[PDB]
């Protein structure tokens, strides 16, 4: 395909030209339609700076750079690839996750003090929650909320999960925020300024911790020492530092469809009206009329020690969608006589 | 050689 | 949302009715739709008899689900499949063998004997009739407790 | 083929 | 599960209202976690648990 | 509503106008919530015919279902075009308010009927 | 056909030559008839500088720009453009909708400092209540309204909506007001100040939020950095401030047109006179007599943990329209049997 | 064909 | 090829 | 062979 | 082709 990756230099010229790199196979797989799960298990094997690059058991296998370019001071890399989008994988046949974006925090209130960024945790996470809601391919987003989540408290995280209607809450800290200043005799001086994260995602059904990445990137700080910067302001975001931020965001998601995506979907039982039971997904997330669905009967205890377990029951029950809202959908169980064993809370998950 | 995105998986 | 013809806890209660060394009987009325009795006489075999009483009598053969069905107070259970009977046109439900003895052993684990079939006074419309647990365990004492003063003869 | 270049609608900024 | 919290703690007490919430509904339905607390398994509906929560506070 | 000692099933409803049937018509029986149920649509019970000079007779499964349809808290609407009121359409429902009680005594009744004529 | 484009340059080029190019298109569709809710789709296709464009499955084929001048500053192109409006379509014969604009609100009035632009928002709100009401093609405007509408109160958006007759009501934040300094020596300061805005469409049957959109534009801030301005007045809306304001308006309105156009408009029952019902929808909304109408019963709730939820049961009631007002209608029951079923706030659908 | 270039009422200014 | 505008939905 | 070298997630810094 | 004015409307 015919793709352009930009990227600004900010210590090696290697890290730019991969991080067009990146942005070109980023965009190549958008428009091709294939999975953007896949993509964060290529960049390990683009490391080299190859002109050709060859794999296997990937929807890529060849990539050739053609154009590598500085225009502006920043890397520009035009490609050529060949993707082939698979029409099956375990991503195709299930309903959107919805997810909630939580409380990202800066641990050291110190560092935030150049530019007074203290609201960039918040800020930040507005742009995830964005970032998963106009640009995954799995997910759904319900927005955003102030509480923090622990993994000491699956209680609280299964009762906040319940309260947003969200099946995963993803919350981080922002762990460094220092810069240090490069000085030349020939030039102004140069401060090159950390973004650390740490990210965790937490299941709302049983307030275990499914997935925990870390993230640090670097950047110029443009502004300067005793300027004031907005995080709401596009001059923040439009900035090099602002730039990363967003590449890391684009990393996370990509992350999250990596690590979750493939998680079979569980939607819950909301509401039983005799024969009848109410679905927390909709048109909005995939769902179709005439799915057949296989209904779980969920479990989960804390045991004697404070530690989140799951158990589900097995049921002999099958639902089918007889109506179909944009948030909600109606099923009808197929075994009137086990329709009563059916309580809120029950989970199912479609039958291929 | 590639590693592969997670497999389906149930609860 | 159909008809589901159960006690409530509070409504819930079993009685010893025949105590004497030639019959036993238990039974359990259901609000609104009639009794079960479990029937025992003395005889030189087991034998036990389960009646569906109803206070409408039955207007058409009908098949019926016998299913052990999980209490309201019982999340994350599912339900049991035991039989399928055939209750017959104004004859009350009869249950006999070892589905009786069945019946008997999953109301003592707690459970709901459910019994669901389509009624003809009910505009042929599927309908429930559970038998609730709540108060049988001193009950099921005492008619154990008569079982074996059964004489042994008949 | 030959991908396009349309941009979308911005994150924050 | 909804638990209850004795005014007067007491693992016989404890004990004797789990028992009497067994007896009363059926096995393994309430259980003692310590000298204070009793834990129920309750309905997961709101209506249902106030109805199954009536019959059981007037255990005697 | 009656039943009678007999060796079937026997129930008839009858309804008694003061004012007496005009004329033979059609009338339909549905069975439509109460105003206090919204959301709940109306089933199309069936369609019987009311004689002249008659009261209005149901027999059968239908009669039973009038009791059911009551039991679930609906209200068991006939309409049809009464003569004494210049052919115009009328609805006359049957109240499921305080059904219940009655109901059960109804039902004890009818067990404790004599299994022959 | 024979269109002018005209936008101001104000950092690219491309993105004036790009409105001015939307704005010619606009203009030849709004002429053409054609439907204005399949161009919001159009322009991610056009993001390229090609002087020929194709197109497939559109009312628009081929695209040939054939003058382009830079006159008195600002981009002026001329186009020739082939448009085949369809009769039929989901948008044709469906009610127009009446939609509230709620609430939009600037979160940081310390951006809105420069200028003393602080009732932006009310201003703004206005604007875009007058675009949906005389520019629209499927929308009634039925006011503006003072109250904040939020996803955690689905009972206010349902009242609100019920009291100013709403199907849908609209409201945003204001989230970007600053602006930057662009200096050189020959001339004097630029200042590029930034309008960034987040648009949310609730549905005032259910509460639930059926649209939600970020816009985000920069413009030339033409005024002295210590000049107030009104908002109110045509020196704030004549500029080029003014003109990205009004062009961002516009993007709504078309956004609105291609998401919410094609669902099907469902009057409300009004009052029920014996076998007569009222609609709140009349002649004003493209209410025709003869009109054949379905019934739905409505029934939405508040599930067990707070979140809004649809419900409706279907009907065997059919209407037809026998007196037509200016702002409701008189519908006849062909079913006087199931007459008494009728309450007030069911739903109805017209029978295509 | 040709379109027309009529203006129409201002919505704000 | 463009996108196609959201079809005729209930509800 | 040929061991590859790309780099993987910090551990602190 | 000039737009015609509303037409006789009652009510």
């Amino acid at each position: 395909y015919e793709v352009t990756g930009v990227a600004t230099i900010v210590s090696s010229e290697e890290t730019a030209r991969l991080h067009a790199l990146e942005d070109a196979l980023f965009k190549a797989v958008n428009f091709s339609g294939a999975d953007i799960g896949s993509i964060s298990n290529l960049m390990p094997l683009l490391e080299e700076s190859r002109n050709e690059y060859q794999f296997t058991n990937h929807e890529v296998r060849y990539i050739l750079v053609e154009s590598e370019r500085k225009r502006r001071g920043k890397v520009e890399v035009k490609i050529r690839v060949d993707i082939y989008p698979s029409a099956t994988g375990c991503h195709t046949d299930q309903y959107k996750k919805t997810i909630l974006v939580g409380n990202i925090e800066v641990a050291s209130p110190q560092q935030a003090v150049m530019g007074q960024i203290y609201q960039v945790g918040d800020d930040f996470s507005r742009v995830v929650n964005r970032q998963l809601d106009q640009t995954s391919r799995s997910f759904v987003s319900v927005g955003t909320t102030d509480y923090s989540i622990s993994s000491n408290y699956p209680a609280r995280t299964q009762m906040i999960a319940q309260d947003n209607g969200a099946q995963y809450i993803i919350g981080g800290v922002i762990t460094d925020l220092t810069a240090t200043v490069e000085s030349q005799l020939l030039q102004d001086d140069i401060i090159n300024r950390q973004f650390a994260l740490e990210m965790k995602v937490f299941d709302g059904k049983t307030g275990h911790e499914v997935f925990n990445k870390a993230y640090r990137e670097v950047a110029r700080w443009p502004f300067a020492k005793t300027s004031q910067v907005d995080t709401r302001s596009a001059r923040f975001w439009a900035s090099t530092y602002g730039e990363m931020m967003l590449r890391v965001s684009r990393n996370i998601m990509l992350d999250l469809e990596s690590e979750l995506s493939c998680k079979i979907t569980l939607p819950e039982v909301v509401a039983v009206f005799g024969n009848t039971v109410t679905m927390d997904l909709g048109r909005m997330h995939g769902v179709k009329e005439g799915d057949k669905l296989q209904l779980w009967h969920t479990a989960s205890f804390i045991d004697q020690n404070g530690l989140p377990r799951n158990k589900v029951s097995q049921s002999e029950i099958t639902l089918t969608v007889s109506r179909i809202y944009e948030h909600e959908a109606e099923l009808t169980i197929d075994q009137p006589n086990l329709a009563s064993s059916v309580q809120i809370g029950d989970v199912m998950n479609k039958i291929l | 050689q590639v590693p592969e995105k997670r497999q389906q998986t149930l609860f | 949302m159909g008809k589901r013809y159960v006690a409530t806890p509070q409504q819930s209660q079993w009685e010893m009715v025949v105590n004497t060394p030639l019959e036993c009987q238990l039974v359990h009325p259901i609000p609104s739709f009639g009794d079960a009795v479990f029937s025992s006489r003395a005889n030189k075999k087991i034998n036990l008899d389960f009646e569906l009483k109803m206070r409408r009598p039955m207007g058409e053969t009908r098949n019926v689900s016998l299913i052990s069905m999980p209490p309201p107070w019982r999340p994350g259970e599912h339900a049991d499949r035991i039989t399928n009977l055939k209750f017959f046109k104004q004859f009350d439900g009869y249950v006999g063998g070892q589905t009786a003895w069945g019946i008997l052993s999953e109301l003592e684990k707690g459970r709901y004997p459910t019994f669901s079939y389509q009624d003809w006074q009910s505009r042929d419309q599927r309908i429930e009739v559970a038998l609730s647990s709540v108060l049988f365990q001193n009950k099921y004492n005492a008619f154990s407790d008569c079982i074996s003063n059964l004489l042994k003869y008949s | 083929c030959a991908m396009l270049e349309p941009i979308e609608t911005d994150e924050v900024t | 599960y909804i638990t209850f919290n004795l005014l007067e703690s007491d693992f016989t007490t404890a004990q004797r209202m789990a028992d009497a919430v067994n007896n009363f509904l059926g096995p393994q339905m309430a259980s003692a976690v310590d000298a204070t607390s009793v834990r129920v398994r309750a309905p997961r509906d709101v209506s249902q648990r106030v109805a199954f929560l009536s019959a059981i506070e007037n255990l005697e």
